[PDB]
RNA sequence: AGGUAAAAAUGCCAAG
RNA sequence: GCUUGAGUCUCGUAGAGGGGGGUAGAAUUCCAGGUGUAGCGGUGAAAUGCGUAGAGAUCUGGAGGAAUACCGGUGGCGAAGGCGGCCCCCUGGACGAAGACUGACGCUCAGGUGCGAAAGCGUGGGGAGCAAACAGGAUUAGAUACCCUGGUAGUCCACGCCGUAAACGAUGUCGACUUGGAGGUUGUGCCCUUGAGGCGUGGCUUCCGGAGCUAACGCGUUAAGUCGACCGCCUGGGGAGUACGGCCGCAAGGUUAAAACUCAAAUGAAUUGACGGGGGCCCGCACAAGCGGUGGAGCAUGUGGUUUAAUUCGAUGCAACGCG
């Protein structure tokens, strides 16, 4: 705000398989604090995909992650006379922030029959750059090109 | 005004414009005669010249810098 | 801030066009004595000699014709 | 059609107006379009982003002439001055240069007194 | 050190 | 009579000082046409208007009036008003260096006289742009205004007239005398011009401050300090710089200039508090960035508005409306 820049906490490694990045998927999927249900659905997803694709477990969050890789977006500099968009350099935390956010926009919509149903598919869908997740970054890109070659 | 920095500018790099008289000067002789607001304005303009001049040399106390 | 003529005593001609061009910017505009920090009496010899050059088109009034 | 392969985008980007004029080096008009033509009723046609897109609707109609390169001349401070060139640096044109041909007078065309 | 920038729709009036 | 006052000459000095005559370039306005064409132009939002009878825009050529970007600088010159594109002809003043000469030839000044911003007036031209008047369109409770668009005299040149302005560093003219600093601007003398300088001196000159002065603010070797000479002038505000009379003017008016009557104040300086459709910086989920509701719908319920013989009433920007 106008004062001290706050920081972070001690985010717990996953008590199934120690890992922090995916722990925010819980956070970026949590609704009304239903952890066990998330523990039910979030878990259901990865192991079946690990089982379905054939690779390791913690390289499944990665396989999808390749083609959903974002780098930038817009953060407009509307000084008060120029609301022209200005693209932003999406920093790591800022990067992974919208990252686990793209798993949201993709999965929450077009509810087939179950969360783990779509989530697992979207992962490997994201792994071949032909699904919702991967383009979720692409769409962002085409509203940034608007302005090029600035100083 | 005339910028064509051989080949590799490829961007604005139009300081040649902004440094001399870019439209701000057009936006200086815009629309009004007065004859005199500037007559008065130059006097007040220069007024700042000496006082701000003092600010650099009248800042010479301790002030715990 | 060239200590030009406070120690360079002579009359400023327009014929020395090489020396003359050193006082006009690329956009034609003649540059003030403030930046060059030389004497106005001496700088006075400049502007009139400029128009002499300007009148003969030896230099430009303003390049965009 | 004569199919000329070079041209010039004059731009009349005034305080509250912006018109783009892509002609050749002989003054014959090749292709013209404006932010005004984009509709953008009154106030709203004064935005830099507006002129950028209008240039997108202006980068055409010269491709039909075999246009290759071009130089930009803009006038009027207002918005723009770069908005269009940004949309022109990438409009699909090997741009040579950009110049400001603004009419600097020498004190004597009496200017209006409005706006009190 | 240091110099441009910036909006200007409209709204009046009082006995202890 | 003399000369320390004052006045002129010899040699240089920078400057928009002034009168007049030619001339350059940018820019706008307009004409002619080419290309090309649905807009141009406007702003608080427009609308008026200009437009397919083909403008805007853009380009070549041409027709014009008018002022001079940059330089440019509490930079310079002038009695003030004031004056700068360039070029030339006529021509004023002010300052410096060492002597020459004259030998108080001074200062101020009723009346008189000359100059004297703009607007304005007369006569003949000119008439880009701008623009009183003006009309159309907006705004407004009204808006014979502020704003948009056209648009007239004027603005501009010549020859006369008007003689007033916040013609104001709001400070008369002239001379002497009484701490310094920062400079600036413009000539000059001495020294190693060893270098854009060091050490003095002439003028104009901007700011800061000593004593002093002042009611204070502030001024302060550029005095509002310390004296002297001379002159214009003041006597509460209003009435009134108005009337009448004189003079001056084509007119506008200008100038010299009351009284009756009315009030117990009008007035300057300063700083507290207040206000600001004034700001400089900081601060709160004030917003950003995000999480997730309300605004759709049903129903609970309040309030308003309605309706009712009666449907108690208070609370109603923020700080009332699932409140009493």
């Amino acid at each position: 705000p106008r004062r001290r820049v706050i920081g972070q906490r001690k985010i717990l490694p996953d008590p199934k398989f120690g890992s922090e990045l995916l722990a925010k998927f819980v956070n970026i999927l949590m609704v009304d604090g239903k952890k066990s249900t998330a523990e039910s659905i979030v878990y259901s997803a990865l192991e079946t995909l690990a089982q379905r694709s054939g690779k390791s477990e913690l390289e499944a969050f990665e396989v999808a992650l390749e083609n959903v890789r974002p780098t930038v977006e817009v953060k407009s500099r509307r000084v008060g006379g120029s609301t022209y968009q200005v693209p932003v350099e999406v920093r790591p935390v800022r990067r992974n922030a919208l990252a686990m956010r793209w798993i949201v926009e993709a999965a929450r919509k077009r509810g087939d029959k179950s969360m783990a149903l779509r989530l697992a598919n979207e992962l490997s869908d994201a792994a071949e750059n032909k699904g919702t997740a991967v383009k979720k970054r692409e769409d962002v890109h085409r509203m940034a090109e608007a302005n090029k070659a600035f100083a | 005004i005339k910028v064509r920095e051989n080949e590799p500018f490829d961007v604005a790099l139009r300081r040649f414009k902004r440094s001399c008289e870019k439209a701000g000067v057009l936006a200086e002789v815009r629309r009004r005669e007065f004859y005199e607001k500037p007559t008065t304005e130059r006097k007040r303009a220069k007024a700042s010249a000496v006082k701000r001049h003092a600010k650099k040399l009248a800042r010479e106390n301790a002030r715990r810098t | 801030f060239c200590r030009f003529t406070a120690e360079g005593v002579q009359e400023i001609d327009y014929k020395d066009i090489a020396t003359l061009k050193n006082y006009i910017t690329e956009s034609g505009k003649i540059v003030p004595s403030r930046i060059t920090g030389t004497r106005a009496k001496y700088q006075r010899q400049l502007a009139r000699a400029i128009k002499r050059a300007r009148y003969l088109s030896l230099l430009p009034y303003t390049d965009r014709h | 059609r004569k199919q000329v392969s070079d041209g010039v985008a004059h731009i009349h980007a005034s305080f509250n107006n912006t018109i783009v004029t892509i002609t050749d080096r002989q003054g014959n008009a090749l292709g013209w379009a404006t932010a005004g033509g984009s509709g953008f009723r009154g106030s709203r046609k004064s935005t830099p982003f507006a002129a950028q897109v209008a240039a997108e609707r202006c980068a055409d109609a010269v491709k039909e002439y075999g246009i290759k390169n071009l130089e930009v001349m803009v006038k009027g401070p207002g918005p723009g001055r770069e908005s269009t060139i940004r949309a022109l640096n990438a409009a699909g044109f090997r741009i040579t240069n950009i110049t400001d041909v603004t009419p600097i007078p020498h004190n004597g065309c009496r200017p209006p007194k409005k706006r009190r």
